[PDB]
């Protein structure tokens, strides 16, 4: 809910600096993705509603134990709000910040073999909105510039023309680009009053709607409950 | 395999009989042309050595 | 050949006709192949073109 | 045996998955409401011999005053409405409109955005399969009125199976000459011109006597939930306009003669009830496109 | 054109700044905004008012 | 000789003889007027984000205040309109609406029961009979546009007689190839693509040459007196709705694809001048039914 | 070789050359505006219990106060409107109403005479010619939806050329069975159920296999500039009323099933652009004729 | 039969698909307006013996103050203008200028950016095909004025078919000696020196006597919608400069003698309307290029 509230690149990067990798990994066992299922939407239809499960839903799903699974878990947290179940990663790695994983070599993770096309297909980029895609491209650029793969990122953008139009205008390692960036990346914000307490047909739309409706209540009450446990640590 | 059946069947997008007949008519014309070309360069006996008329199909 | 023939056929006679139709075409192509070696002309060979310095993406 | 299927029911292409949320539904409803006021204001301006009613309507729709030396394009609302129409048709469309832009355009007027307040009747006839035995020829022509022409060449009468799907509500069958039709495992009645059928009542068997061809004319009615502002006449005009403007020109898509065929074909696809909700929002957007473009041609 | 220092006048209000479209907020929405501090950091256009 | 006739013209079932007086005609007009207010109020409720306009109009229509947990169906007015519609369609349908109920509902709004103020155009093509010789085949398909396919297998040219009835005003005939058509005992003209005909002129003879088949497309237009509130689009939508809900499922009745077919079929039957009056009231009732259900839907 | 053509495209008759000036265009625009108010005043009068709204509307239209025991024809406006419709249809029809009378009736309301601000979509299919080989039979039926039935009795497959003209913007081809179609001197693609074509691309070649006949259904959409008040539903009703009232009965004219067939046929004639301009003015006059006659049936 | 066609109409290459948006169009209009001021200040500086007028104009155009011992190329506007001209010509030419640079440069002056306000007349004569019998020989020379030389060596008179396309509005034919010309299915008139023809009317037949060769000179006029600032003299000069400076030379592109030939050839290709729209923006860009390069020879 906090990560989805950020609406600027410099807010999003600041949040990733303070957030450990533990928050991007779920301890719930979940279900296997890419499964054709029938769900109940009784507000609209008497019959069951066909849908397919995906990693970028708001619900935690089982994840693979490879490096590909950990990168997919990070991106899913940014774009959907929840991570995936990857057990026994390691105490040292889980303490590191998300930005440290993406942009630093001291972590001990190797991401040179990652294929950006495969990761996008596994995350169902075709079903992602403009804000979600821009967030995903930010994570790709950070990973590419860490590995010296700047050319591969540009070539990958040439192949996918629609992704090129919405590519973020920031160069990692340059502070000027982050300062002057004017991107809008807020999936969840203070709702327009027109929003109602109604369900949505798709799994993704309903879960995103749930985050939107609960943002006002979370905004008012998160500070005190966080402080009630943070003090005397 | 469904596409394989379609290309074989009567409703194929390719008229196989028409193309096969034209290949046959193109091949024997080449045999006549190549045989005549060699009859001028060297003798008829040498032409029979290298392009036998017995072998057709 | 049995896989293409039975993908759509609903009767045993339907299946036998498809099998014979495919082999009629196959045997017609075998005759053309041998004729190509007897016309006095060289036959082209299949090839694949790949970039000199391939790029990952 | 031979199988005959309707042309428009074949291979429905996937539809877009974007701009189907509550916020985006309101924007389409806002565009329709504001586009209607543009048409009415132009009529009022012509009658009153004053451009003042049109200036207000254009300013609300386009966020800028009309100018004599600037082309009247409808502003940013027109661009957003055009882009969402492209996205609805196919999943391969770019879908580049920001969420901040959509939300600000939904605040121009207050509308519920509910797409289930009413219903509309669609007339496309879905013949999923016509199964005919040997020595018989069957041809299916037309979508709004389906004509099935059958010839019996063999020695005796033949039985022909008709499948109308499980979605259409009612189907009326009319023949050139009286004919016999009955459900599976049911006795055949006396020959008569007209049959009224429920498509959910299994496949239907038609007795085809030897001799002159028998032609069956089929009409069907299907009810699909639509918003209260839905108008089939305006949706049909917008669908034709969008095709001519190139809004539907994307790779790996199917083209239809009318929005009637488009919505029914997507309904009959596997898991087609997912697509029917997106198609209704597309129809409403086309209703806004027709009114806006007629008032502001480009 | 006029040689003003830090001119507050633009020939037209820019459609895009730094490659992104400038956000537009109606005056009514901006009046009810409680997250105004986050919005002003990026910049916006106010409309629907005189 | 072989005889071919249009499918929709065959055996028109008798229409009802009840609820055709001035009091019942006023009730149908009142229901149509109130149903239009119901559909407009629902639009206003959407635009104002308030249920007051819709509750305001539903109270006038149903004489009851809407309450949550109770399904909104239209009240007693919906019950009367739905059952009166069934009686108009067939004479076998029962008459179960009391006269006290009709009089009370007719007094809700002031309106005239006049059903002959205006006119409408109906496009069903009446082909009463097509008489052909032995060695020819004739097939007729379609109602709005009728395609007549004729094939001649004999040695010489054959004459086909076309009877379009006496009710239709004009009939336009278009052929796939130029053809000759003339009235009875009249010299044949030169081959032409199109013919404009008056059905009252008499039976028409078509020369069918030996060879490729000749297809004649027929379009017809007829004038029927209707009230000013008549809207063809709304009437047709209500006709399909009444069919889907099963109100027209009565014993020994004939089913039509459109209201245009239904009204033309009843016109061409015997005592069709009396039948067409009842059909007009049914069309206005179906217009009220269409607007009522679209305002109050059921999944 | 055999040639097949659409029936409604054959021999378009010359249209009238009068009442096409600015003052005459204003009169038609005034007539449509005042006739629309006549139809709306009737509904408002019935809702209340006063004939005042109708009396005001009729007095403006007919220049005379309505009276009982009189037919209520419509006054001089109704007479003038009837005669100009006759003149538009044919160049043989006389021009009766003087220009002074037209100008006087045009001053009753202040409306612009522009007739080309908006556009409309017309769905008549212009199959100009279908060229077929010796051993093939081709039949064309229909105008709104054109069905072409072709049968090949020859030994091999035959190529059939389709020419849709240059005016239509899009043409959608649907087949009873999947078929192959390609442009001139172009490779044939795989068999497909539906095709979307631009008639300006060029003549198209359809492969007709030996066996059962193949039926292709064609639908077209052409955009024609019209006034904003144009309504296709009202124009078509007036066209039928015009033919039924016998004001299109002139020597040496061609008759059509609908106004849509009339306007597409004139577009494909020699001076297509000039002919269509007159027909659009005829369409608006017919729209006024329908509204006026429904309120005042004589 | 023998077929002869004009040379400049053969094989038009695809145009670029970048820099066609509203912001890009505004950039070209701004560049044209600023280039016009650059050449006006250069003349003023020469006549006033002061460099102040030129310094002010160059600073706005180039975004830097003029300095001695520097090249005075034209700044970032010159580079963007040069690169967009390359992209418009060919689809193979890369698009280098980022959209951020285009948008920043478009904010220098307020312009409409609409390229369809006005029209221009183009005088290239399109001869799509000339069909001749076996005995006759036909040769076509010229683009602005086309001379068709025909000689009949057969026994009798021959019929030569002329097709001028459908885009050209008026074609005027003049012959060395009086000749006979008529449309399809029309009577042949007496021999005249000159004919005025509408290419939309149809193919035209010329009777070629056996005696002496006949040369027909053809002139045509075509109307293409262009912005109001369009100047044909400046565009033609800019086109030649673009070719000389070598920014049109890429792989697989046709070359033309004038901008008239380039725009007409693209009109007659497939998707000609969309191609011509891009070529109009190239014409305005070439107009800006000619003025800026003449002011600052580099």
């Amino acid at each position: 809910m906090d990560v989805l509230s950020k609406g600027s690149l410099k807010e999003l990067l600041a949040h990733l600096e303070k957030t450990p990798l533990e928050e991007a990994i779920s301890y719930r066992i979940g279900t296997v993705p890419y499964q054709n299922v029938l769900i109940s939407r009784n507000e609209y239809y008497n019959q069951l509603y066909p849908d397919t499960t995906s990693l970028i839903d708001g619900v935690s799903r089982e994840g693979q134990r490879n490096v590909n699974g950990l990168i997919m878990s990070i991106i899913s947290y940014v774009v959907s709000g929840s991570g995936h179940y990857i057990p026994n990663i390691g105490f040292m790695l889980l303490r590191r910040s998300i930005l440290d994983i993406l942009t630093k070599h001291d972590t001990g993770l190797v991401t040179n073999n990652l294929n950006y096309g495969i990761i996008a297909r596994n995350l169902t980029v075709s079903k992602m909105n403009c804000e979600q895609r821009k967030r995903m491209l930010i994570c790709f650029k950070l990973l590419a510039y860490k590995d010296g793969n700047q050319n591969d990122y540009e070539i990958y953008l040439n192949q996918n023309i629609p992704l090129k139009q919405i590519a973020p205008n920031f160069i990692p390692g340059d502070m000027r680009t982050v300062i002057h960036n004017q991107d809008q990346l807020a999936i969840v914000g203070i709702p327009a009053y027109r929003l109602t307490q109604s369900t949505e047909l798709s799994i993704r739309d309903d879960n995103a709607k749930s985050y939107k409706l609960g943002y006002v209540d979370w905004y008012n009450s998160n500070s005190f409950l966080r402080e009630r446990s943070e003090f005397n640590l | 395999h469904k596409y394989h059946h379609l290309l074989t069947s009567q409703n194929s997008p390719i008229d196989w009989n028409y193309h096969d007949e034209e290949m046959h008519k193109w091949l024997d014309s080449r045999k006549t042309t190549n045989y005549d070309a060699m009859q001028k360069k060297d003798g008829t006996v040498i032409a029979d050595i290298h392009i036998p008329k017995v072998f057709n199909d | 050949v049995i896989k293409p023939a039975a993908v759509v056929a609903g009767t045993s006679t339907e299946l036998i006709g498809n099998l014979q139709a495919i082999y009629s075409r196959l045997r017609s192509h075998s005759d053309i192949g041998f004729k190509k070696a007897t016309v006095g002309d060289v036959i082209p060979n299949s090839y694949m073109i790949k970039p000199v310095n391939s790029t990952e993406y | 045996a031979n199988r005959a299927t309707s042309a428009f029911l074949d291979n429905p292409h996937p539809v877009g998955v974007n701009y189907v949320d509550e916020g985006s539904r309101q924007f389409v409803a806002v565009a329709e409401l504001l586009a209607s006021k543009l048409i009415d204001s132009s009529r009022e301006s012509d009658e009153s011999n004053s451009d003042v009613p049109f200036v207000q309507a254009y300013s609300k729709f386009a966020d800028d005053n009309p100018r004599h030396l600037r082309v009247k394009t409808g502003g940013k609302m027109a661009n957003a409405l055009t882009n969402v129409i492209r996205s609805y048709y196919s999943i391969n469309a770019p879908a580049i409109v920001p969420q901040v832009e959509i939300d600000r355009l939904a605040s121009k007027a207050t509308v519920s955005g509910d797409m289930y307040n009413s219903y509309a009747i669609f007339n496309s006839v879905p013949i999923v399969e016509v199964l005919s035995p040997a020595r018989t020829t069957v041809s299916i022509v037309g979508s709004d009125r389906a004509d099935v022409t059958m010839l019996n060449t063999g020695a005796g009468a033949a039985n022909i199976t008709f499948n109308f799907g499980q979605i259409a509500e009612t189907v009326i069958l009319k023949g050139s000459v009286p004919f016999q039709l009955a459900r599976l495992n049911q006795p055949m009645p006396a020959a008569r011109f007209t049959y009224k059928l429920r498509p959910l009542d299994g496949p239907f068997i038609v007795v085809l006597p030897v001799g002159n061809p028998l032609v069956i004319s089929a009409t069907a009615a299907t009810r699909i939930q639509v918003p209260l502002a839905f108008n089939k006449a305006l949706v049909e005009s917008g669908f034709q306009t969008a095709m001519n403007d190139g809004l539907f020109d994307i790779q790996n898509v199917n083209y239809y003669s009318s929005f009637d065929e488009f919505i029914i074909s997507q309904y009959h696809a596997q898991d087609g009830i997912n697509r029917v909700s997106t198609c209704v929002i597309l129809g409403l957007a086309l209703q806004a496109y027709d009114q806006m473009r007629r008032a502001l041609p480009v | 054109r006029f040689g003003f220092r830090d001119s507050p006048f633009c020939t037209s209000l820019p459609r895009t700044i730094m490659g992104n479209d400038v956000r537009r907020i109606s005056y009514n929405v901006f009046s009810m905004m409680e997250d105004i501090d986050d919005v002003i950091s990026e910049g916006f256009i106010l409309y629907d008012a005189y």
